[PDB]
Order: C-alpha cells, then structure tokens, then sequence
C-alpha cells in the first residue's frame, strides 16, 4: 500500500493495490496423432524445378 | 490495465509500463467515482441519525 501510494505514512482506509492471480500448474501441448513425415523435404533434394 | 489491456503477459505488461502513469490515472478517476456513488446515496437517504 505504502509502495503503490507512494509514499511512507498511509492514512486510515482501503486502498486498491493489485489483483489476485493464480498460475497455471503444468503445461499441455495436444497435437493430432499423424506425424507423417512431410514430402516437401524432397523438394529440395530435386534439381529441375 | 494489467489485465484488460495485456493478457496477463510478461512481454506486453513491460510495453505498458513504458508509457508511464497513464493508467494510475484511470484507476484513481474510477476510484474517485466509486467512493462519489457510495457518497451520493448518503445525502439522500442518510438525513435522519
């Protein structure tokens, strides 16, 4: 309070100073199954394009 | 502002401390608002001890 007033000595009543905010506890990543490797990697083996 | 203007993000929160004290203002003008409401309803009603 005394750091978002700014000051040392507050005065006598309530005071907006922040928000409560929880966090997360893991993280997820959901892809879809298929990992097919992809043909464009061909691509760059071909020499006529 | 914390929340509303970034979400809830390290990297855009660091932008809006960067433009200084124009949301210490919004949340003191609210503020200076709420206690107005709290205040109006005491002159109309709050006329008898």
């Amino acid at each position: 309070t005394k750091c978002t007033l700014k000051s040392f000595t507050v005065e006598k009543g309530i005071y907006q100073t922040s928000n409560f905010r929880v966090q997360p506890t893991e993280s997820i990543v959901r892809f879809p199954n298929i990992t097919n490797l992809c043909p464009f990697d061909e691509v760059f083996n071909a020499t006529r394009f | 502002c914390t929340m509303y203007i970034c979400g809830d993000s390290t990297e855009c929160s660091n932008l809006l401390l960067q433009y200084g004290s124009f949301c210490t203002q919004l949340k003191r003008a609210l503020t200076g608002i709420a206690v107005e409401q709290d205040k109006n309803t005491q002159e109309v009603f709050a006329q008898v001890k």
